[PDB]
């Protein structure tokens, strides 16, 4: 259940279920892209495909040239010659009958990429696969990566 | 974090009930629910650190230790199944559960009647999706002014399961219409269903049912025919579930009840809204003398019994866990 | 869809344009007859509509 | 040093022991300091009051003018004085048990002060304010001495007075240091006080023409915190005192500022307030607090046979002619006996009443009574109100700033009356919450994410007009009244007022009106002035009646009675929360009459008293 | 602040406030300084057998013919007395006047007189006006971007007249608020952030017309003026200002008018001399400060047996009448610079009620006015 | 970086207030030259577009002759490359900028 | 219009003014409208009682006129004018 999320269960594979409410737009992520030396005219190619769903970006542009001066940030992205990915931001809250009486039900905010997104309309009763994780803004706020939807029978 | 607010009873009159925030740690989490009594314990704490009061201030928070309700009611154990069987067995049950409805009410016994009824409710069934038909039994309480209507539905309140209790007008946390709302301090989205959501597997207590708004009205019906609230707002398409038994208290037109009219000159509620109850019992004043001396009798006794200075039926829990495990 | 007369619960019982929560741009928010398109829908009490 | 400090605190030390008031042929002379000292060795407190007038006995009151010009400055030196002072006689006291701060207050000042009266001159100066307790804020803590740990070598410096600003010691644990960029504080060694901030108003009676109302912010330190409840008058003594301003950014006229490198800052300020102590303005404790005289007094009226009648008579001198109302406003102000059953329902037991009338009836007139009259009340009109303001209102505490609540009209009207005129002009949403409160005596807050449930045990005393503006016979109480029969079903009591064109009304009328305009307060003949009647009335809510056999058997046959007479038509039909009005009506009268027991005659009066609140149409 | 053309401030809604402020040595002209030779003048003014005719016909000169109004709007100016209780609260002399009749009767001639006269008041209008725009209100001060309290045209009115026209236009609605202010002289917000009583010590002047735009004989009285009787009953003074086809009155006034147009710039064609705005301005005010008058009993007596002979459908008597008469002669005396109320100002206070309500050409059971007997040139 | 395809080597824009040898320069209105730019946002048409849903939206980047060629509410074919422009906080400070140069 | 408004400012900066006789005359007609208006104050053309609004609409009338001629001295044949006018503004009612 959506409230019994414990923080047992981070960086863990979860199983629940819950209601969609809102699909954010699609946001395009990097998970190839060519860079420059502004000096050096150094040409280079980051690849971020290690979970480039992180709600924040983890894998950032050298702040020198490779191998290290060159100086700080020197590094422009080529975006002619880039690949790009997208990425949703889903919502999910409870089941809005299987809610305390006079409680604000509890929603938590999801991610999803690839193929994925583009998957749920808001209002769809859904049931999730994805790994329950941790993003900071002492407190953290949690958040699923989608690894797979189990859309069930909604309105045709 | 939970927020701790002195209970309103103690509180001198005249000034504001103060909050103070209580931190929850480990396990303690999700041990108490809003609108409950604590008695908790733990370190006052002196927050961490703004300039808005210009001098040093700090913040106050009291983490948390040991958190004892002040008071699962439903839980089951073979002996009171046993138990269960044993006052089943009795003759005149009917009547003695009855007789236990609404203890703290004289008279009126049709009204306990019909509110036991809609406890009880009906079989659910469903004809591999072929037929659908309601399993609950919906009651409508239109009396004249001062007949215990309110008092009998808070009674419902207090031992139905899954109960909810909503007012036709005014201020109330659930609303009978499903809405979209974002809180402003929050700033995102949550999906409300009303009363009549909330109540999915349960009872909603509608006071005030003639005084509805029209959004509200058109909810009721929509609940009362379908049992599926649907929604398309904020780009949210989707019909939520709301199998619920209806105990509404009504007023008559004009306060009372006139009897040479039908019911539908008494009550403002069109015929498709009554059509879908089932117990439509009228609580009619009744002028007779002595039905009104027992009356005053044990309204006087009941008021002297609460005075500070001064000072066959079934047992409430009993009746709790019984009605639980008759619906299950 | 099912819809009463005056509509359901909130879905309403004819297309409906209003604006979007985080832009105020147009959009069409529901109604019975533009959801339900290609198929029927069922209007009951339809003398209160 | 400064030797004008040194010789102050010197002088003040030195008065502390040697000051002595005479306590006349009773007594001889005592040291009236060394005594308080002695007080407060006994009882451990933390602050010590001092007499202006003392002060200014002693020494031609040039040492009362200096501490009064300049009490801020001299406020150090005071503290030492009072600890050596302390050191000498009785040190004890001295230490917390890690030091105890002594506080010191002083009252009784020669003049008062009001809100727009504050000039700048009297910054830093001692005086006292009379304002209308309106916002209360929570008891919080603040640095009055802070601790920090220190960045190289890391470690706490113990102990270190802290400001009224952000402090950094510069001294450091290990001498060799001499570093303090980071300091990190420690709550340990770092010592506090109470601090709560108190957001007084400008009361009625002083507002020029015109103007809108003024307030002003009055921060309570020390032990007065929450001594003060909102809606209440009260006397602030303190130093008058400023704080920095940065919303005057734009306002006219050139604003000061300071240049340091560049060293910019802008020295903007508003005008706040720091006050040493609050003076406002079971029958034990009552009892106590009356004199001799006053004790001869109320025990005089509580034995007297004709103290019911003449208690009626006295209420509104003004007002003539008129007893049904007057009964029915000094029952409510007797109140009534609040009661929880076993179930944990609540009754209720304060009065309401619901007075409609003919224009010029006098039915504002009780209203403009009962406040200035009753110990609380709130006077409110039809369309100068909304919803938000008679109950609790959710207001910023600053502009761009978190909300805070604000305790509305009936909030000030808790256990007391709230008086609200023309009921049937003010608004239909206003009439809908105001009454959704009277049945559930219990206000909530759910706005702008704000979760407060008040308590609300409040006495609604309302008055109103018949649609069309004049009443009419013929037609029943509903038809001539806008509100539905529930609506008047909550309440107690009802009065109607009539019009008639009698002469010898007219004229003893006129007489009366005539004779007060032009002798005032002349031969209004009142039985009991008014602060006897406040203290009878005190006196007698202590008391909690209780019934007999006899009233049991009287109540019911009333009941039945009066559910007889229902349709035996009737302007409003009779309940059994009629029979809940008798029970608090007839425990009211018997505290009226200051008897523990309901006789059956209470119970006879009261239902006559219901018997004409239903005139027959 | 003080300029002749307009009358001084109040100094008995002032008084509490001056005493300190000598201490505080702000030394601004608050009140005007009236010489010995103008006291004698007034004095001598005082003693005129026509004072009460020359004062009336000396406010709003170029009107012609309205006698009775402008003698209402005389009193008015002058105020009742300013009754003070031992015991707590005050009995205010305000008066306030309701003109109500055919249009282009010079109703709003008579009150942008009356508002450039007084020291502080403010001419609303009908639909202009709302209920939080008299009272008082909450407004955002851009330049400190702070929510700042303002007041609203009642509490600016506060000590003067607020002269108030279309009032029949105005929504009950709004007229709400004028209930407590016409009667207690003060008005009790308790709105969202203020709870609170504010003093509104305003005098209404407001000017209506008959349902129709135009009276109706047919109709009664009441039924004309169409105002809820709580309201009516709080003004002292109702006015049915009539306009009839009366030969010699329309000759008359057409000669003023064409009159007043024979120069660019011309002078009052009023016949009567009249006294100069600034000294009569000075008369008022200072009558104002130090005129107490105080009710004899041949007076109260006289009250009495008027409000009896009244008070035996047509407007009906009210006590609010009795406390009329009883601001309406202290009006009358504390004019004629008498300490003390006698017999002839509570007769005046009488005669000027009954005239402006026209009680002189109605029916008793049915108010319908005698147009041929109402005549008046 | 919009005006051409091809990401070019960034150069910052300073505009020259002095001479090389430090004299002092006074800009030359009406011999500078200066083109035209306007965006358009362009939004899923209602026709084609799901009912119920919130619709999606994407910025339309015109320049020179394109500028004012359309009205608000308009149905169009905007055909351009589907460029995508800055570092989108792969860079320290949640994708990237994304906008149909106009063709 | 340029030069039709021309003249209407020329003819705006004039402020004439009226005359003894021509104030009889005014005068005279505004008793005998109103006298025409209490005749006829419920017959079928009962275009609405006379009111001292209606004469100063006259004398605005005739200075209007008065000024069209670039006088300032009203005449008497601008009077008679301006009340033709008042009259035939209803003339299509036959
Ligand atoms: N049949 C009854 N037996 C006992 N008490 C009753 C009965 N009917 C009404 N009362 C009492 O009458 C009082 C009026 O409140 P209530 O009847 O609940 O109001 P309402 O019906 O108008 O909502 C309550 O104290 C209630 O307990
Ligand atoms: N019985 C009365 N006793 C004393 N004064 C009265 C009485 N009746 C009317 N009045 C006077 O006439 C005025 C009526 O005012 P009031 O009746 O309070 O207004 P409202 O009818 O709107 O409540 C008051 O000055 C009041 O003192
Ligand atoms: N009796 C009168 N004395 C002086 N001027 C008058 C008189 N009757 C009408 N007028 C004039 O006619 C016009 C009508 O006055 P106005 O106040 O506008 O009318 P209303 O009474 O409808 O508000 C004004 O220009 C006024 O000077
Ligand atoms: F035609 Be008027 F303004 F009464
Ligand atoms: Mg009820
Ligand atoms: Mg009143
Ligand atoms: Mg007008
Ligand atoms: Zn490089
Ligand atoms: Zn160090």
């Amino acid at each position: 259940p959506l409230r019994d999320l414990d923080s047992e269960h981070v960086s863990k594979i979860v199983r629940l279920s819950g209601i969609i409410i809102s699909t954010s737009v699609l946001s395009s992520r990097a998970t190839y892209l060519s860079i420059m030396c502004r000096n050096c005219r150094h040409t280079t190619s980051i690849t971020i495909n290690n979970f480039n769903s992180i709600t924040g970006n983890t894998v950032s542009l050298p702040r020198s040239c490779l191998s290290t001066n060159c100086g700080p940030d020197p590094y422009i992205i080529i975006h002619e010659s880039s690949k790009f990915i997208d990425q949703q931001f889903l919502k999910l809250q409870e089941i809005p009958e299987l809610v305390p009486v006079g409680e604000m039900p509890r929603n938590l905010t999801m991610t999803c990429d690839r193929y994925l997104t583009n998957k749920v309309i808001p209002g769809t009763r859904v049931t999730i696969v994805g790994i329950y994780s941790i993003y900071n803004s002492a407190i953290r706020t949690p958040y699923i990566k989608i690894l797979g939807i189990q859309s069930d029978v909604e309105t045709s | 974090r939970v927020t701790l607010q002195e209970a309103p009873g103690t509180v001198p009159p005249g000034r504001l009930p103060r909050h103070r925030e209580v931190i929850l740690l480990a396990d303690l989490v999700d041990v108490s629910k809003p609108g409950e009594e604590v008695e908790v314990t733990g370190i006052y704490k002196n927050n961490y650190d703004n300039a808005k009061n210009g001098f040093p201030v700090f913040a106050t928070i009291i983490e948390a230790n040991s958190i004892k309700r002040r008071e699962d009611v439903f839980s089951w154990t073979e002996e009171e199944e046993r138990e269960f069987r044993k006052i089943s067995r009795d003759r005149g049950i009917i009547d003695k559960i009855i007789s236990s409805m609404a203890p703290s009410i004289y008279g009126h016994r049709d009204i306990k009647t019909a509110v036991a009824c809609s406890l009880f409710g009906g079989v659910p069934k469903n004809v591999n999706g072929k037929h659908s038909i309601r399993g609950d039994i919906n009651v409508l309480l239109l009396g004249d002014p001062g007949t215990a209507k309110s008092q009998i539905l808070k009674y419902v309140e207090k031992t139905a399961h899954r109960a909810v209790f909503a007012t036709g007008q005014g201020a109330s946390a659930v609303g009978l219409t499903a809405s979209v709302r974002k809180d402003p301090i929050t700033k995102e989205w949550t999906l409300e269903g009303g009363a009549l959501v909330l109540a999915d597997k349960g009872v909603c207590l509608i006071d005030e049912f003639d005084k509805m708004n029209d959004q509200d009205r058109t909810s009721i019906h929509e609940a009362m025919e379908q049992q599926s609230i649907s929604i398309s707002k904020a780009g949210i398409v989707t019909t939520l579930q709301a199998r619920c038994s209806i105990i509404a208290a009504a007023n008559p037109n004009g306060g009372r009840y006139n009897s040479t009219l039908p019911l539908a000159q008494n009550v403002s509620l069109t015929e498709p809204i009554l059509s879908r109850f089932d117990i439509l019992c009228v609580v009619r004043d009744l002028v007779d003398e002595e039905a009104d001396e027992r009356l005053a009798t044990f309204v006087v006794d009941s008021h002297v019994r609460s005075h500070p200075e001064n000072d066959s039926p079934i047992p409430q829990e009993l009746l709790m866990k019984y009605i639980h495990y008759a619906r299950t | 869809v099912y819809t009463s007369g005056k509509g359901s619960s909130a879905a309403g019982l004819t297309a409906s344009v209003q604006r979007d929560p985080m832009t105020r741009e147009f959009y069409l928010e529901g109604g019975a007859m533009v959801l339900a398109d290609g198929g029927v829908v069922c209007i009951d009490e339809f003398d209160k509509m | 040093d400064d030797v004008t400090g040194e010789k102050v605190r010197e002088a003040f030390e030195q008065f502390l022991e040697d000051f002595s008031v005479q306590s006349t042929d009773t007594g001889e002379v005592e040291k009236v300091y060394r005594a308080q000292i002695e007080f407060m060795k006994i009882y451990d407190l933390n602050t010590i009051y001092i007499d202006y007038q003392h002060l200014s006995m002693r020494e031609n009151g040039a040492l009362a003018m200096a501490i009064s010009e300049q009490y801020y400055r001299f406020l150090p030196f005071l503290q030492k004085g009072l600890r050596r002072v302390v050191r000498k006689y009785a040190p004890e006291l001295l230490n917390t048990s890690t030091e105890r701060v002594f506080q010191i207050s002083f009252f009784n000042l020669p003049t008062v002060h009001r809100i727009r009266d504050i000039r700048s001159e009297k910054i830093g100066s001692l005086l006292s304010i009379s304002g209308t307790v309106t916002r209360t804020s929570e008891v919080r803590p603040e640095l009055y001495k802070a601790s920090f740990t220190c960045d190289m070598c890391r470690a706490i410096v113990d102990n270190v007075e802290q400001s009224f600003k952000y402090t950094e010691p510069t001294f450091c644990p290990n001498p060799s240091c001499e570093n303090r960029a980071f300091w990190t504080l420690n709550v340990t060694r770092s010592r506090f006080l109470d601090w709560q901030k108190v957001r007084i108003q400008e009361n009625a009676n002083e507002i020029p023409t015109g103007s809108m109302p003024r307030t002003l912010d009055v921060i309570l330190r020390g032990d007065s915190v929450e001594r003060a409840k909102p809606g209440d008058r009260c006397k602030f003594t303190g130093v008058e005192i400023v704080v920095p301003d940065v919303t005057q950014l734009g306002l006219p006229g050139v604003k000061p500022s300071s240049t340091l490198s560049l060293g910019v800052r802008d020295l903007t300020y508003k005008i706040s307030f720091l006050a040493c102590h609050v003076i406002s303005i079971d029958q034990e404790v009552f009892l106590n607090s009356l004199s001799s005289d006053e004790i001869n007094e109320l025990k005089e009226m509580v034995k007297d046979e004709h103290i019911y009648d003449k208690l009626v008579r006295s209420i509104a001198p003004a007002v003539f002619g008129h007893e049904a109302v007057k009964k029915g406003i000094l029952l409510q102000m007797l109140g009534g006996v609040h009661k929880s059953t076993v179930e944990g329902i609540k009754l209720r037991g304060d009065i309401n009443i619901c007075v409609v009338g003919d224009p010029s009836t006098s039915k504002s007139q009780f209203l403009k009574y009962v406040v200035g009259f009753a110990p609380r009340s709130v006077y409110t009109s039809g369309k100068a109100s909304s919803a938000a303001g008679l109950t609790a209102a959710v207001v910023r505490d600053e502009e761009g700033g978190d909300y805070t609540i604000e305790a509305g009209a009936l909030m000030l009207a808790d256990n007391g009356i709230c008086c609200i005129d023309e009921f049937d002009k003010m608004d239909i949403s206003d009439q809908v919450a105001i009454h959704e409160a009277m049945e559930q005596q219990t206000i909530s807050i759910a706005k702008a994410g704000i979760h407060a449930t008040l308590n609300a045990r409040t006495s609604i005393l309302a008055a109103a007009n018949p649609v069309g503006g004049r009443y009419n016979r013929k037609l029943s109480l509903r038809g001539n009244l806008n509100m539905t029969a529930p609506i008047m079903s909550r309440f107690d009591l009802f009065f109607v007022i009539l019009d008639d064109c009698n002469e010898k009304i007219d004229t003893e009328l006129a007489s009366h009106i005539v004779d007060l305009h032009m002798k005032r307060d002349e031969a209004i003949e009142p039985p009991f002035s008014a602060e006897q009647l406040r203290r009878y009335i005190k006196y007698a809510r202590t008391f909690k009646p209780i019934l007999t056999k006899e009233a049991r058997s009287y109540l019911v046959e009333k009941y039945k009675e009066l559910r007889k007479d229902d349709a035996q038509r009737s302007s409003y039909r009779i309940t059994v929360r009629q029979l809940e009005s008798m029970i608090r009506l007839s425990e009211a009268i018997a505290r009226a009459n200051c008897v523990d027991e309901i006789t059956p005659s209470f119970i006879a009066e009261a239902y006559d008293l219901l018997r004409q609140s239903i005139i027959r149409v | 602040k003080v300029s002749d053309k307009r009358l001084d401030v109040d100094t008995s809604t002032i008084e509490q406030e001056l005493m300190q402020n000598k201490v505080d040595h702000n030394e601004v002209e608050e009140v005007r300084q009236i010489t010995d030779q103008d006291l004698a003048k007034i004095r001598e003014v005082a003693a005129r057998e026509d004072l009460y005719s020359l004062l009336a016909r000396s406010i709003a000169p170029s009107i012609y013919e309205l006698e009775d109004v402008k003698k209402g709007i005389l009193l008015q100016l002058f105020g009742g007395t300013n009754k003070t209780f031992t015991k707590g609260g005050r009995y205010r002399g305000d008066i306030n006047i309701l003109l109500c009749g055919d249009p282009s009767t010079s109703k709003s001639q008579i009150l942008q007189y009356v508002h450039k006269i007084t020291p502080r008041g403010v001419y609303t209008s009908g639909k202009g006006s709302s209920a939080v725009g008299l009272t008082a209100y909450i407004t955002r001060d851009v330049d400190t971007k702070q929510l700042v309290l303002e007041s609203g045209a009642l509490v600016l009115s506060d000590g003067g007249v607020c002269c108030i026209d279309e009032f029949d236009k105005m929504s009950d609605s709004t007229r709400s608020v004028l209930h407590e202010v016409m009667e207690q002289q003060t008005i009790s917000i308790a709105k969202a952030g203020i709870i609170t009583t504010l003093n509104a010590r305003s005098s209404i002047l407001a000017s209506a017309n008959p349902i129709g735009s135009r009276y109706n004989p047919n109709l009664p009285v009441t039924e004309n003026i169409d105002l809820p009787p709580p309201l009516l009953s709080r003004f002292d003074l109702v006015y049915l200002v009539l306009d009839k086809v009366d030969e010699k009155n329309d000759r008359e006034l057409a000669k003023h008018l064409t009159n007043l147009y024979l120069e660019d710039k011309p002078e009052h064609i009023s016949q009567d001399d009249v006294l100069p705005v600034e000294f009569l301005t000075m008369y008022i005010s200072y009558a104002k400060e130090h005129i107490h008058p105080i009710i004899t009993e041949a007076a109260k007596t006289e009250l009495v047996r008027a409000y009896v002979g009244m008070r035996k459908k047509r407007i009906t008597a009210t006590t609010r009448q009795l406390e009329s008469m009883i601001r309406l002669a202290e009006a009358h005396a504390k004019m004629k610079l008498k300490n003390v109320v006698e017999l002839e100002d509570v007769q005046e206070a009488v005669r000027l009620i009954r005239s402006a309500i026209k009680d002189y050409a109605t029916d008793p059971k049915t108010g319908k006015i005698d147009m041929n007997l109402v005549q008046t040139g | 970086a919009t005006t051409t395809l091809t990401t070019r080597i960034p150069t910052p824009a300073i505009y020259p207030t002095e001479d090389t040898e430090g004299n002092k320069l006074t800009t030359e209105y009406g011999y500078s030259t200066f083109i035209d730019h306007q965006r358009i946002t362009v939004q899923e048409m209602p026709e084609m577009a799901p009912a119920g849903q919130l619709p999606r939206s994407i910025d339309v980047i015109l320049d020179d002759d394109l500028v004012d060629k359309t009205k608000p509410g308009d149905r169009v074919n905007v055909v351009g490359v589907f460029k995508s422009l800055g570092a989108g906080g792969m860079n320290q400070s949640i994708g990237f900028k994304t906008l149909i140069l106009g063709n | 219009p340029s030069k039709m408004r021309e003249y209407i400012a020329y003819a705006k900066t004039k402020r004439p003014v009226m005359s003894e006789a021509v104030n009889d005359y005014v005068v005279q007609a505004y008793i005998r409208l109103r006298q025409d208006s209490k005749r006829e104050m419920d017959s079928k053309f009962s275009f609405g009682q006379a009111t001292p609004r209606t004469l100063l609409g006259i004398i605005r009338l005739s200075q209007a006129l008065a000024k069209l001629r670039l006088a300032d001295m009203v005449d008497i044949d601008d009077v008679e004018e301006a009340l033709r006018l008042v009259r035939v503004s209803k003339e299509s009612l036959y």
